[PDB]
RNA sequence: GAUAAGGGAAGUCGGCAAAAUAGAUCCGUAACUUCGGGAUAAGGAUUGGCUCUAAGGAUCGG
RNA sequence: UAUCUGGUUGAUCCUGCCAGUAGUCAUAUGCUUGUCUCAAAGAUUAAGCCAUGCAUGUCUAAGUAUAAGCAAUUUAUACAGUGAAACUGCGAAUGGCUCAUUAAAUCAGUUAUCGUUUAUUUGAUAGUAUACUUGGAUAACCGUGGUAAUUCUAGAGCUAAUACAUGCUUAAAAUCCCGACUGUUUGGAAGGGAUGUAUUUAUUAGAUAAAAAUUUGAUGAUUCAUAAUAACUUUUCGAAUCGCAUGGCCUUGUGCUGGCGAUGGUUCAUUCAAAUUUCUGCCCUAUCAACUUUCGAUGGUAGGAUAGUGGCCUACCAUGGUUUCAACGGGUAACGGGGAAUAAGGGUUCGAUUCCGGAGAGGGAGCCUGAGAAACGGCUACCACAUCCAAGGAAGGCAGCAGGCGCGCAAAUUACCCAAUCCCGACACGGGGAGGUAGUGACAAUAAAUAACGAUACAGGUUGUAAUUGGAAUGAGUACAAUGUAAAUACCUUAACGAGGAACAAUUGGAGGGCAAGUCUGGUGCCAGCAGCCGCGGUAAUUCCAGCUCCAAAAGCGUAUAUUAAAGUUGUUGCAGUUAAAAAGCUCGUAGUUGAACCUUGGGCUUGGCUGGCCGGUCCUGGACCCAGCCGAGCCUUUCCUUCUGGCCAGGACUUUUACUUUGAAAAAAUUAGAGUGUUCAAAGCAGGCCUUUGCUCGAAUAUAUUAGCAUGGAAUAAUAGAAUAGGACGUUAUGGUUCU
RNA sequence: CGGCACCUUACGAGAAAUCAAAGUCUUUGGGUUCUGGGGGGAGUAUGGUCGCAAGGCUGAAACUUAAAGGAAUUGACGGAAG
RNA sequence: CCCGUCGCUACUACCGAUUGAAUGGCUUAGUGAGGCCUCCGGAUUGGUUUAGGGAACCGAGAAGCUGGUCAAACUUGGUCAUUUAGAGGAAGUAAAAGUCGUAACAAGGUUUCCGUAGGUGAACCUGCGGAAGGAUCAU
RNA sequence: UACAACAUGUU
């Protein structure tokens, strides 16, 4: 089957080489996974040692880090927006490693509201204020009311990021090997690195 | 090719068994465990070439199949058990107890010891780190591993392990002037103190040794294992010789002065 | 397999196969220790050649050179045992001076013919083949046996020869019937 | 003026007549040679529709 | 043993080859063949083809027994012993065979994994936030059967688990999050969630420049070990298992407790291993000079895949990579090495093959299972071979042992056995053509018979020499016997036999020279034949064919081919080139090889070790000092030696690169050399030897390895760089400006 | 000082003829390029390459054979001299 | 002493129409078995369990199907290496006494030889330019 | 002026 020997290809000089023995089990590959959103498909692998890969064929949801805030939350992937090796991965929404995605932004909605007594995405909406309106003086204990003010201070995040709330999106890059690992987790995309990737998706 | 070996043809034995060419094609492979392949000496062969109770490897099933035979203090019924060096070798129903340690020559001699010696084992310390849940672990030269050691023990240093319990006694450190025996190399056996210890980053530790007689002699560190505090102090018994290297000509002479 | 056995040639013939001083020197040395075939002298000068070999090796070394104290030491103590060297020779030099008769005149059968045990030394030969004689309490029927300097007094007739305190051999034990 | 199972020049003085090939892009191309050629040698692959993407410009303004 | 002899001429001195001579763990062949020991053996050609039989199986008291199996009536009406079948587990990836492929590949010596997987062994290692113990299949078994045929199997009926699939039995507190209420200047709380280990991701620990305006492991080195927070997961596993004994506590309940083991299972370590990997090292060929990059070639980024690194693969990007210091291509009647023969030294040649590494199982390719295989005494397909058939179909892989055909100059029995060596299994028990034993066996090697001694007549010049006169000696052979062995056979011991032509009869090549040994006899007559070479043979042949005699080696001798020495006829050591073979017609010229001289030399003092001598001290031993000599060490001479801090080791900051030479670590056995040792000697083997048994005892040395690599002193020899448009060196305690840590 | 040469001797060389280099080479080593390895087949065949051609350069093997050859000596011979 | 052609015989190799033949390797293109992954599919089957009779509802899962991937094998064309048949032609070598001449060795009776170009049964002859290895070291 | 050649093999 598929071969990861080095004897197959030419010498560092250009040179042909011959054939040494026949192609070793230990020195397999094998298919891509080609990791799609979709209904959870996980199948197993049995690899060398007797030891165990999945290989995700489709998935729904991730593992995703809010790195600034110390908080990762499983949410849903909408879709994929960037891929550096290839664009095709982008245009057939191919999950692997290091592929921008857009995930839902909602369970780190309910954290930040939770623990900062605030709200994100500067949106004030017909039904969008009455919410955020809402949010901001609701039913609450006194001694809550003064853990949230010592948490206030430093409650503001970064406009890039805060601006993206009022889509419920939130960009976020892979950082699991799907095929391999059989899962799909990452962290959102803040600073510099967002800027970056902005920048690459306005073209 | 395709997996393991489990056959050890005769003339690619190691040399310290004193293994005769012609007995037969194939010698005892010594089995995985405390000891390396090249570096132990399989039971059979300690009790058939070198005690001569068993005359044949059958008879030494025959022996080892009544719980005759310990080593460090536990029975095994593995014909080849890898016993190497510093193990106690037990015998009850003869009463007698062994230990394998090298002589001058190269060899693992017999070496009668007491009862009360035969409770007890060094070990060189090969390295120190944390383990699950935070708990620190040595590793003996002979693949044992012992939690919570003293929190000096370092690598290099010889530990003295309870055989009953497993557990430390108390350890030498590694320094100069220490008894030592080496382990390895053309050196195999002979007892001398640390002199100097020459470091080499990267590369390989020379140790500079000296005998009783004031011969010289360097060796790899990875060689050495330290047996003593002082010079004529070791923790275990000596084989019959001190580990004393003598010139052809003085053996020569000793044995013509004991035969003539 | 089990490991191969060593095995030696212990003889060389001459490269010139026609040389006829030394064709007549080897049948005088037949013909005085009563020898079967030429091999015979060949495998005493192998074992003369190489002796001086060894001794020359030696000797290209200083007096106070270990492996000359050792090696020449031990060759000089092999020479003197078998008798070959008297106890007033050991110094490698005279290890030089050996010649094949020094090693012919150390064969069992050249003993027996020189003790008195047998008249010519073809008869010699002829009853050490026939098992008559024992070296200690051991027979030894090997003409080549090369007897050592404690050995040569205790050569003498075997207890169950007709020649030393036996029976009588098949031909007279058929000729006593009349 | 067409088509024809299986065969494929057995027809005939003779493949006469007919069939087969054919545009364009890419690949590949022998003997021989007056070195100019032979050469489209021989011989292979590709080609629609639709929805896109990229490259190749001109004139103004420091 | 660092060696030569014959052949060109009428004769000579050369060049030069032919021939002679010796060896071959070197093949074949011819003749001959008594004994003991040892021992190769279908590699060469055909990795050609194979009838037949065998070569891989395996159960302990401790996984599953209603055999309609045998035995017990005994500790037992749930089983209990022995024991087929079958389910489960493990092994079948070791071994053995062969050398086809293979030329930076294999391999060797050295490296690396801070780049990974690892059954098993050996150590450790888990109290985690219906339970006096859950299910329902299925095999074996009974019965109905189909096909010509296979180790084919189908309906149907039962029934087990350490098979399959589920599932609780648990400590003590403490920590983090949300937090109804409440006290109210920041506090108490009810009520909820989370705590082990695996998986995945993100984020935090994992420390250490010395005077005025707080503690932490390893490494040469890390994002290492480890710990923490937030979550995640088609939720990994933290024992629904087995055998022996069964004791202890009384609050006597069919209560609570608990000894030795079997088998398990997470992680780490260890061991047995794998996979990649650094450096350097291969035969011939230019009638191979450019190669690689279309379709990965060299590199970069991201991903995929893998056990893991890596163009290993994909996407995008750059235009790289090797080469006269020989790339690339071609040939190999090429698997590599340890090693072998020859051998003054230097060399030349061989190594399929007892050990190590690699590769393959007719040829390709693809896989299942499994820790481990791209396995072939496993599967799938195609090609080629080849088998059975009732014509529908089915079954294959001897480069395993033996055997056959073929091929050829070229190579053995379709034997006995697990007793030894050792391997495998659930295993003290079973299995093993692995292995051992015998058969064949002039491969090679060791020892070693085929005769010995008397007297008469002779003879000699005191026995060296003669025919015919006797008595012994014995092993070849045969065979009681024991021994040897698993059983044998053979050896060894041995009763009875066992020699005159001791017919129990030695051969193979020669007799001109090289080269040892006839001009003896008969035959033939340049014929027949011999003859390595020079030659012989034409009617007196020392050379042919024979007889006699003689020579050489002998249980062996000859022949053919390859190869080594001789060959200084491949020449680096070490050839030859005016005329014997051979200076390019002549100049230029790149690579290669090679290249003038010069830079710390002399002097002085002190002082360590060795050799011979005045002291002699002679018991080969050594003594103040002296005559010399050699090899070391320290200071001073303008004085090179890194610089600063502790104060002849232990710290920071520095360092021009090499060749060369010295010294060390390390470097499988076998083989080589070599020490010991009465295998009866020897080849060999690694044994063995003693006070005489309840034992004792020396041993199984020692050198050689080293091109390359890693450490390590020297500083001649030969290179390499420096300060010249000064952009040059030191300012330590010279001053200032900025800026960083 | 550079050249073209020559004469004598034999240091030393050589198989000798002869050589001031053909010497300083078994007492074997200043640097470097090319060529030869018994006689023939054969500078042939073949491939390549240059040339208009004639030809040049590069360049084997099978097979065959005991000498071919160099320098000198004595003799014999010469349509060689005295 | 000796040269070549010619005559008989034998052996070796070469050229050569035959778009000659065979063997082994590599390979473009076309076809393409079979595994593996993937996609559906759903003989059958137990109940995620619930149905008054079972009615909504879950788990396992064979053939087969879609798309890939490794890729045997065959057909055609190319290419490299080795072997090989052949009418005829042209050489070489070997083999007691066959033929023709006499080219060389003496000034070999025309001194010999080298290169080149013609000619001729054959050795060979002739032109041009060289060499002495000459038959002259010299006027 | 003209002058060609002398069978094989030895002792
Ligand atoms: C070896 N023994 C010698 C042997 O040499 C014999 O040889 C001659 C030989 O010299 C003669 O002479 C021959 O020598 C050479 C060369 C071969 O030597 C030949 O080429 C040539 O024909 C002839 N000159 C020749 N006719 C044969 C014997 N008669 O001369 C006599 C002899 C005693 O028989
Ligand atoms: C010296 N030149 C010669 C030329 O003279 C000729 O010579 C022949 C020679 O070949 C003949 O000889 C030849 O032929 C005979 C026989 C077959 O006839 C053979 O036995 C002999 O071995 C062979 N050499 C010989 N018998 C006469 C000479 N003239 O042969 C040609 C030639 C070679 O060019």
């Amino acid at each position: 089957g598929i071969s990861r020997d080095s004897r197959h290809k030419r010498s560092a000089t250009g040179a042909k080489r011959a054939q040494f023995r026949k192609k070793r089990k230990f020195e397999l590959g094998r298919q891509p996974a080609n990791t799609k959103i979709g209904p959870k498909r996980i199948h197993s692998v049995r690899t060398r040692g007797g030891n165990q890969k999945f290989r995700a064929l489709r998935v729904e949801t991730g593992n995703f880090s809010w790195g600034s805030e110390g908080v990762s939350r499983k949410t849903r992937i909408a879709g994929v927006v960037y891929h550096p090796s290839n664009n095709e991965l982008v245009r057939t929404n191919t999950l692997t490693k290091s592929a921008v995605v857009q995930i839902d932004a909602t369970p780190f909605r309910q954290w930040y509201e939770n623990h900062y007594g605030a709200t994100l995405g500067k949106k004030k909406g017909g039904a969008h204020a009455a919410h955020a309106a809402e949010v901001a003086d609701a039913k609450r204990s006194r001694k809550v009311e003064r853990k949230l003010a010592a948490r206030s201070g430093a409650a503001a995040i970064e406009s890039a990021v805060d601006s993206q709330f009022g889509s419920g999106r939130l960009y976020a890059v892979i950082s699991s090997r799907p095929g391999q690992s059989g899962r799909c987790d990452g962290y959102i995309l803040e600073g510099e690195e967002l800027a970056f990737y902005l920048r690459r998706l306005t073209a | 090719a395709r997996g393991p070996k489990k056959h050890l043809k005769r003339l690619a034995a190691p040399s310290h068994w004193m293994l005769d060419k012609l007995s037969g094609t194939y010698a005892p492979r010594p089995s995985a465990g405390p000891h390396k392949l090249r570096e132990s000496l399989p039971l059979v062969v300690f009790l058939r070439n070198r005690l001569k109770y068993a005359l044949n490897g059958r008879e030494v099933k025959a022996i080892m199949m009544q719980q005759h035979v310990q080593v460090d203090g536990k029975v095994r019924t593995d014909t080849t058990y890898p016993a190497g060096f510093m193990d106690v070798i037990t015998l009850e129903a003869t009463n007698e107890h062994f230990r394998l340690v090298y002589d001058v020559k190269g060899k693992f001699a017999v070496h009668r010891i007491s009862a009360e010696e035969a409770a007890y084992k060094l070990g060189k310390v090969k390295k120190v780190q944390l383990g699950k849940k935070g708990v620190p672990y040595v590793v003996t030269h002979d693949g044992r591993t012992i939690r919570y050691p003293d929190p000096l023990i370092r690598a290099n240093d010889t530990v003295k392990i309870d055989l009953a319990t497993g557990k430390i006694d108390d350890f030498i450190k590694f320094d100069t002037g220490r008894l030592v025996m080496v382990t390895g190399g053309r050196n195999l056996g002979r007892v001398g103190v640390i002199v100097h210890r020459e470091k080499h980053e990267g590369g390989f530790d020379l140790v500079h040794i000296k005998d009783a007689l004031e011969n010289t002699f360097v060796t790899r560190l990875s060689n050495v294992f330290v047996i003593g505090t002082e010079a004529g102090k070791p923790w275990v018994s000596l084989p019959k010789g001190k580990g004393i290297k003598l010139s052809i000509s003085e053996e020569r002479d000793r044995r013509r002065a004991q035969q003539g | 397999p089990r490991a191969p056995r060593t095995y030696s040639k212990t003889y060389s013939v001459p490269k010139r196969p026609y040389e006829s001083a030394r064709l007549d020197a080897e049948l005088k040395l037949a013909g005085e220790y009563g020898l079967k075939n030429k091999r015979e002298i060949y495998r005493i000068g192998f074992q003369l050649s190489k002796i001086r070999r060894a001794a020359r090796d030696l000797l290209t070394r200083d007096e106070k050179d270990p492996k000359r104290l050792f090696e020449g030491n031990a060759l000089i103590r092999r020479l003197v045992r078998i008798g070959v060297l008297s106890e007033d020779k050991m110094k490698l030099d005279y290890v030089l001076a050996l010649k094949p008769e020094d090693f012919l005149e150390r064969r069992l059968q050249t003993q027996v013919f020189k003790l008195g045990l047998a008249r010519s030394i073809h008869h010699a030969r002829v009853l050490i083949t026939q098992r008559h004689i024992a070296v200690g309490k051991q027979i030894v029927n090997i003409p080549s046996f090369t007897v050592r300097l404690d050995s040569q007094k205790h050569i003498d007739f075997a207890h169950n020869s007709p020649y030393g305190g036996g029976r009588a051999g098949r031909v007279k034990r058929k000729n006593q019937g009349k």
